[PDB]
Formats: C-alpha cells, sequence, structure tokens
C-alpha cells in the first residue's frame, strides 16, 4: 500500500501485528491480522486434566 | 450493590457497543469486561423470588466466553452476545425485582434477597466496572460516610395536609379570621383571611404567619415565589374543625402588605427576603416562615367602600394569598419528584405481584404517610429501593 | 438509520476529545473510528434536499487520513480534525434536515431521503458505533420487536378538549347539571355542578362521572391529584351545545365527596384510589375514570343556608372539581413533552423551508390533530422523524 | 478554564473508573491520563481565596505517579487513589469558588481568580481531556464564535412584572377598561376587562394587545398557549397608578374570542396562531404579542341579561385572558430554569462566604434585576460563572 518502512522500537507493547492491524486500509489482509494478533489457545479442562 | 450496578452496565453498554459492523477497538475495553463476568458467574447457581406472588426462579450459569478475534464484529458474535445478554439481563430484572420488594426494620441498607447477599462476596468483586450513575455514585459516597447531594426537580417534600387555622371564631362564623394552605408535593399555598378587614385591629393592620416545617434539609433551593394564592381566593363552603357544621368564606383579594419569607436552619435565620417576588434562592434549609399581613386600605373608591362596613354583615371576606414552588433543589436524602420515576417503579413492583404489607414501608406504598413519618430506618430502606429501583430502570426500560 | 446516529456520535465526541494538547491513550479508540468512518465514506456522493425551500447539496468526499503518531495533540492536528468534523457536521446536519422533512404513508419507518437510502447499504455498516442515546436504543429495539419504553416528563398525552356536559338542562339555563372540563398537556380539570345543589336528588348526593381515554398505553405514571379544580371556579358566561346562546355560571366550591380514581386498562381495573389525594402512582393504564359526588351538606350555618333555597332562584351554584396532572410516565410510543425539544425541532425543520402539508402529518404540524388520530402510520412517521431530530439535537445545538 | 473542566473531569471519571476489583483494561487509558495530571502539576504551588470570608489557602503538590501494574485493581492502588483525588478534588473545589465570586466589568470572559490565571497557561495545557458537558461545549463553540444552544425546561426569561394598564379610567373608578399582566418565569398571564361589556365598542367588540419584549432571542420554544387567566379571574381591590387610592375588580369571565398570537424577530411575524390553543411552537423570536379581543354575547339568557346593564352600576366587570407558558426553548445565551441548579450555586456560593456587592451584578444576585438590565459584560460574567458552576456540580454534589 505503499506505506513507510515503519521504525518499530524495540520495546513497544503492541507487536508490529498489532498496529500493521490500525494502519492498513485494507479489509482482508488487516483482517488475517487480527486473527493472528489475539490468536491464543483455549484453556480447557477436559478429563480432569 | 456495587456488582449488581456493575452487570447492569455491562449489560447496557454491550447492548449498546456490541452491535453488527462496529470496529473491534471501540468494543476492546468491553469485552475483557463481559468475558471476566462470565469467568466470575459461571459455576454459581441462584434462587430469586418466593414471597407475594414473585415466582421461585433457579438461575444457572454456563456459558462460554465471547470471541476476541474479530476486526469488525460480524452478525454471529452478534447473535451468541445477544443471548448471553438476554440470559443475563433476565437473571438481573429478577434479582431487582426480589430486591425492591423485601425490606427490614433491623438494617435496612444490607442487602436482603439471598441472591444480593450471595453477590456481595469478594468471589464476585471482579465483576465490578464503573460506579457513574447519580445514585451509585451517592450510595458509594455515603458507605463511606461523605457528604451526598440528590438534584430534584420539584421535590415531593411536603405531605398532602389542607387544612386550616381560626385564630378569631364563634358558632355564627360570620367573622372570622386565620390562615389557610394547601402543602401539596412541592408547592405551598397560604391565605391568610380577615372578615372585619383589620377593621379593630391596631393600625388596621393584622399580622398572618404560617410555620412550614421540612423533614430533611433542602440544599441550594430555586423557589418561585408569587402572590395570591389562587386556590383560596374562590367562595367556598368549608366544614368545621370537629366537622360538625359548614361555614361560608366569600373572598375579595388584597396584596400581600409586609411579606417577609425566611428560611431557617435550626432555628437560625439563613435567608430571608422582605417583599421581593418572582425567583428567590434559599441555601441551606429546613423550616419555611411565610409572615404576610393583611393592611385595610385607607382610600377606597365608593365601588370599595361598600364591601367593608363599620358593622357585623360582613359579604365580603378580605383574603391575602402566597404562592411558594420549589422549583429544584439538592436534597441529601431520597425522595419523590416530578423527574425520576422510581418511587412508581417500586410500587409497581411491589402492586403487580400483590405483596403483603412489611414492618417498615406504609401500606399501598403511600408517600404522603412515607414521607409524614420519615424515620432514618424508612430512609435507608427507601435509598436501597431506589437503588436497585434506579439499576433495573437502567436495564429493564 | 443507525449509521447516522454513528456518523453524528462519532462528531460529537471527535468535537469533545480531540482538543489541543490532551494525551493520545484519551483519543486512541475514538481515531480509528474516525479513520474508518473516513475510509468508508470517501469515493461516494450524495445529493440532499430538493423539497420546499431546502437547497439542493451536492457531497463529495475526498479526505486523508488522521495521524496516529502523536503523543499530546498539537493544534496542528486539531485545526485538520476540525475542519474534517466541520464538513461532515455540515453533511449530516442537511442529511437530518433532508430526512425529517419527508413521510410516506406506505411504510414510515423505512428511510424516504437520497442520502439515508444509500447510507443504509452494508458498505457503510463499518461506519457503526455505540448505540447509547434513548431514542436509537428505541429504535434498535423495535426494529427486532421487544419492549420500549420512553420516559417523559409531563407528557402531551391528552389533545385540547376545551368543552362540557349539561346532564340536566332547558332553555332558561337556570337549572342546570353536568360536567366541564378540560384536557391540556398532561393536566385534567374537571368539575361537575348542580344548580339545585342535590336539593331533590336521592339521599342529596348528585353523582358525577368523567372517563378519559388515552391514546396509547401509559405505563408507571407518578399522578399528581388533587382536589377543587381552580380553572372551573370563578363565574363566567359560556356559550350553549348549538352557539345559539350563553349561560351564566357563578360556582361555589364544595369538596369533593367520595372521590373513586380508577386506572382501566382494556377495562380491567388495574389501580384504583377512594379518597386519596396527594401523589398517586398508575402502573397500567390506557383510561382513567374520575367518579366524584357532590353531597348536599346537612348542617349549615346561617351564612351558607342563605346561598341554597329550596325554590328556583340559584345565585350560587354548586361546583365540585378535582385535577389530575401526570408529572412523568414512561410510554411505549413515541410523544412530546415539556423536557424534549424535538417536536419544535421538527416543526421548526418544516416551517423554515415552508414545506407543503404531505399525506400523513397535519397541516402545520398540529399536535392538537396529530394525538386526535394517532394512527400507528403516523406513530411510525412520528418516530423515525423524532429519532432523526434527536441525531440532529446532538450535532446542532 | 478548559483545563479546570479536563481536572473535573478526570476526578469524577477516577471516582468512577477507579474501583476496588475492576479490571485493569476498564481504567488504563484514565490512569495515563491522571499521571499526565500529576506529572503537570507537581511542583507548582497555587493560592485561592481572599475576597469576603473566603479563606486564603495555599496549594502544594507533590505526588506520586500511578504506576504500579495490576490485572485487577486491589485495595492498595483505591486507597492512594483515593488520597490523591481528595486532594484534587479540594483543590478543584476551591478554585471553582474563587473564581464564582469574582467578576470584571472589562472583560468578564477571562479568568478572574489568580489560580485560574495561572492553570491558564500552555505549560498546564497537557492537562486538558475531553470536553463533553454542555456549558463546556458551548464555551468552546463560542471561544470560536460559532453559533451555540443552551436547552432549558421552563426558563426564566421573564422578569417579575405585574402591572396593569387603565386604557379608560375616571378617578370614580367605576368604569375602567384595559390590560392587566403577570409576567413571572416562563409564564405570561394577561386579561383584558371592560366594564361596560363593550356596550358602546363599534360592533360590541373591544381589541385588547398585549406586547412582551424579550432580552434574548429564544429559539425552537414549545409553548403551551391556553384561554382564560386564572389569576385575573376573582375579585380583588387593587391599588391605583399613583398608588393614591383603591379600586375593586369583580370580574365574570368571557372567552377570548379573536385570538392571536405572534412570534416578532426584529419587528417580522415569524409564527402567527389565529385561535388556536394547546401546545404551538415558535420556532425563532424575541417578541410576543397577544391580541384577544372581547365581544359582547349578542344572544344572552335572563340569567346573564341581569349582569350587564345599559346603564352606569356594573356589579359584574368583563373580563378575558389568556395564558402563555414556554415549556422548553433553546437560547444562545445563559439564563435560568427550573432544571438546573447553577444558579442556586452561585448564590450559595456568594451569599454563604458574605461577599461585597462588584460592579456588575446586582446586589444579593437579584436574577429579576439581572434579567430586567441584561447586558453584554453581564451576559459574559453569567455565562463564565455558570460554567464554573457547573465544572463544580460536577465534583461537589
Ligand atoms: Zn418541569
Amino acid at each position: 500500500f505503499g506505506m513507510q518502512r515503519m521504525h518499530y522500537r524495540n520495546g513497544d507493547p503492541q507487536t508490529p501485528f498489532q498496529i500493521a492491524e490500525q494502519q492498513i486500509q485494507n479489509f482482508q489482509v488487516a483482517n488475517w491480522l487480527h486473527f493472528v494478533n489475539y490468536n491464543q489457545f483455549r484453556q480447557v479442562v477436559i478429563d480432569g486434566v | 450493590m456495587d456488582v449488581l450496578y456493575s452487570l447492569s452496565k455491562t449489560l447496557k453498554d454491550a447492548r449498546d457497543k456490541i452491535v453488527e459492523g462496529t470496529l473491534y477497538s471501540n468494543v476492546s475495553d468491553l469485552i475483557q469486561q463481559f468475558n471476566q463476568m462470565i469467568i466470575t458467574m459461571n459455576g454459581n447457581e441462584f434462587q430469586t423470588g418466593g414471597i407475594g406472588n414473585l415466582p421461585i426462579r433457579n438461575w444457572n450459569f454456563n456459558f462460554g466466553l465471547l470471541g476476541t478475534t474479530l476486526l469488525n464484529l460480524d452478525a454471529n458474535y452478534v447473535e451468541t452476545a445477544r443471548n448471553t445478554i438476554d440470559y443475563f439481563v433476565d437473571f438481573v430484572d429478577n434479582v431487582c425485582m426480589d430486591e425492591m420488594v423485601r425490606e427490614s426494620q433491623r438494617n435496612g441498607i444490607a442487602p436482603q434477597s439471598d441472591s444480593l447477599r450471595k453477590l456481595s462476596a469478594i468471589k464476585f468483586k471482579r465483576i465490578n466496572f464503573d460506579n457513574s450513575s447519580e445514585y451509585i455514585e451517592n450510595w458509594n459516597l455515603q458507605n463511606r460516610r461523605q457528604r451526598t447531594g440528590f438534584t430534584f426537580h420539584k421535590p415531593n417534600i411536603f405531605p398532602y395536609s389542607a387544612s386550616f387555622t381560626l385564630n378569631r371564631s364563634q358558632p355564627a362564623h360570620d367573622n372570622l379570621m386565620g390562615t389557610m394552605w394547601l402543602n401539596a408535593g412541592s408547592e405551598i399555598q397560604v391565605a391568610g383571611f380577615d372578615y372585619s378587614c383589620a377593621i379593630n385591629a391596631p393600625a388596621n393592620i393584622q399580622q398572618f404567619e404560617h410555620i412550614v416545617p421540612l423533614r430533611r434539609v433542602l440544599t441550594t433551593a430555586t423557589i418561585t415565589l408569587l402572590p395570591d394564592a389562587e386556590r383560596f381566593s374562590f367562595p367556598r363552603v368549608i366544614n368545621s374543625a370537629d366537622g360538625a357544621t359548614t361555614w361560608f368564606f366569600n373572598p375579595v383579594i388584597l396584596r400581600p402588605n409586609n411579606v417577609e419569607v425566611e428560611f431557617l436552619l435550626n432555628g437560625q435565620i439563613i435567608n430571608t427576603y422582605q417583599a421581593r417576588f418572582g425567583t428567590i434562592v434559599a441555601r441551606n434549609f429546613d423550616t419555611i416562615r411565610l409572615s404576610f399581613q393583611l393592611m385595610r386600605p385607607p382610600n377606597m373608591t365608593p365601588a370599595v367602600a361598600v364591601l367593608f362596613p363599620n358593622a357585623q354583615p360582613f359579604e365580603h371576606h378580605a383574603t391575602v394569598g402566597l404562592t411558594l414552588r420549589i422549583e429544584s433543589a439538592v436534597c441529601e436524602s431520597v425522595l419523590a419528584d416530578a423527574s425520576e420515576t422510581l418511587l412508581a417503579n417500586v410500587t409497581s413492583v411491589r402492586q403487580e405481584y400483590a405483596i403483603p404489607v412489611g414492618p417498615v414501608f406504609p401500606p399501598g406504598m403511600n408517600w404522603t404517610d412515607l414521607i409524614t413519618n420519615y424515620s432514618p430506618s424508612r430512609e435507608d430502606n427507601l435509598q436501597r429501593v431506589f437503588t436497585v429501583a434506579s439499576i433495573r430502570s437502567m436495564l429493564i426500560k
């Protein structure tokens, strides 16, 4: 999208995916970026464990 | 109580903020609170109702968390959110109707229903959210004993008291003297009458006085003070003090000479107003003293001089009135007024489910009998039930 | 409609939150929504106006995004934000004036202007934001057919109807009997009069009755019920029923014996009040039935006994009144009241641009003729135009 | 002024949002603003009070930043937050009481206290936060000279003016003609009377007229227009114009024939209403012209024909009234009304500390004398002091 190189400071509380989710105008690319941003496990208890 | 307001505030915001197509950053801080709420409320069972015709309902919470992975909220997320929100809204509706219906003489500020006594633990303390409404702010400030203020538009501080007083009377009831008044809602209409029009009073001046004690101390009150009380200005027949006979009252209206309106706090004159009408202000008071007087007009045209003879038959009776209407006032205790509907919600819940008369509140929730004897235990019960009514009025429209 | 409220909510917040010197974390979630709004609205053209004297304006959106790189917002960012906000505020002002001016008999709840029909697509659905105001909440709840409630302070539920009824009359008009009333705004003032003062009625008691049907079902209403209706308590001359002759009315006021105020819903007595004045509550009703009666006083002083002879010439006519004032009420349909200014905004837009009378609304937006015949199509049009008026009242002061 | 609202908005939110057990993401954007506030306010000293009995207090700010990282806010964080918030709330309370008490004839819109003149620097500009209340929004819009609107419920636009006018009079005072009126709060009650009941007027019609000029231009006003002014409908004795003698007024009430209510802006008829009562609307006006007329009834029953002879002794005087009550209106300038308590707060602060009468405001803050001569310098002072009163009413209940 012809954007800046994004000088990204080491120690930013947000990962580069987590600000590419808000800098980018497209839906599709940014929708997949937001799946990756807050992708995590479900903490489940099946069969005691 | 704090967690009940927190449940209702999150459910209100999650009906408002979680909509179809909205951006995730608009709701990114609400979904975390709603997930904390789901995590806290799972595994717990509740039981609401059981008094009057309010039915016993059992509540079991087994819900999955909401997703945190969308960029724009699609309709799947909105529909599963609407399901979880509708179940929690039904739960908090029945908890609020279970709490407004109960009362206690011993300590009314404590929760009385089983569900709100169960929610008052520290296990449920992580539900807690912002406390931004006026009633929950004054709840949290009076839970630490600080000064509060409820802002009322036309507060119902006066009990209904329509009566009179005869300073001069006889069984003929043809030469009377004294005051009449109507105290209703936020309005005092007073009228002192003399049948002789001060024809034998010293200096042709008859002094009237009307002292209204309040039940709670009002603060920063805007008050419309007008002369010429309109209700006591037309002819009427009135029963006597013992209710035996009736007497006739045919008023002609003089203007009130030498109006002195004093606003007493603990017997000390805080504000005073001498012959000033229109809008007045009273900064701190719990007693209103109206001191107006009737002066016989020394110059009268022949149309006026036939009204007031020196002899006994007075077919036209001199009458002097005032009107005092509290438009808005800040009171530390809870009241009812013309703006909120909280008393209406409390009475609607207590009358819909056919609730027996308990130890504290008057039968039928008579506000006149509730503000006539406004005890501090009844004050605590009224504040608690009004706070729960405000919570339910946030959720249930 | 949802996206129009969303545009106005973001423009209101971006006038409020985006100020000079404020921290970026205070506005970090608003700038993303405003950038989503700019990204959605670019490339689209709109056309507002074209009815009456409302001018046709063409709208083209070509704006750059706002910066997301400041720590404290400096005045450059505030000035470019104020430019973009002023253009969008002018756009939404003209869209709201284009929508409040139009109406349809067929389906009034649908958008009528071309701009709001264009905004009702899913391309514009990502504009959407929180729906927190009362009118957009009730819009979204009635778009899914759930229960709503608008809280009104003194609602204009009664059409203006000042008239009377003669239960006993003759062309001499010297021995009359019947009721008179004033239904205006939220206030009913009724007064039954008898010229004979029940001198030939059975048990010296004349029964009066006054039934007021409502147009929409009010819920949880606080009502000030006072005796002694003040307007019908002074002498007046009144035209007859056919308007031919006039008759004289010289009232003296008795108190209302045996007041029974009933609140009917579908003919069933929901609430009843027997000889209780002051503030009352009516939880659910659409008909108000006032049943007061005039009783001749059995004991009268000589000042009273000369008023009511047994013979024909009655120079003093017995009159008994009540006053019923709905202070606040929750109604499912839209109304007008003394608190909001939405009807005033609708009439100001329709009168400023010289708009022809359409098929639904009365000529000149007569609220008396609008609440006299309050059809459901007119209800849908009124709710839609009041919602758009609330949106414009958020943006335009 | 902007930073004072910002201090109060953060302290209000930090009493609301920072509670025990709440999630950190709910308060993650507020703690950064509160830390920016602490960082800005450290090292600075202030001095409040020094006029009247308002005591001189010195303020020194040396606080540690809220940087501890929590997931759920525990009670340690809540207690240290409550300490810092209570000190800042006491500071902003005394700054607001120092600003509402002062005034200037030269430029009243500027800050007058030393503390608010010190807060008006760009060092304190990073305190700034959202400006969402109505008074600070209209402050920021009038600081850039754009259109504003304050929405009032029953505005006190009319000064108290109870008087009359005798178009036909003589020292006998037995054949009088003219108007009487009461302008009070938001209510005009006018009544034109003729003693002859137009028995010698041309076509038995007497034209009355009553023109009320306003001080500020009201916009989009809902107005209840009723006939039959209730206050001027009972018999009374009234002093003359020079106050020498008194004259008697025994009214019987005809209905108002040919009511024409016109709403004038700069002499141009904006809205007009011909014989329409109930709720009316007036979109833009600063003069209200009521033109009603008394018509003698051509057909009268024998009970009416004895009231109005052709000769001189008129014991029953024809009287025709109207009532006009502005329920709600949008005004560009500040006013007082029955909804807010800001004038009550200003008068309470000025009367509590025994403040001398300055150059601008009337002695004792007489609102009748303030709206009688409502100069633009007094308008600027009143708007500034009402804005500071709104800020203190956010913090102090
Ligand atoms: Zn009101």
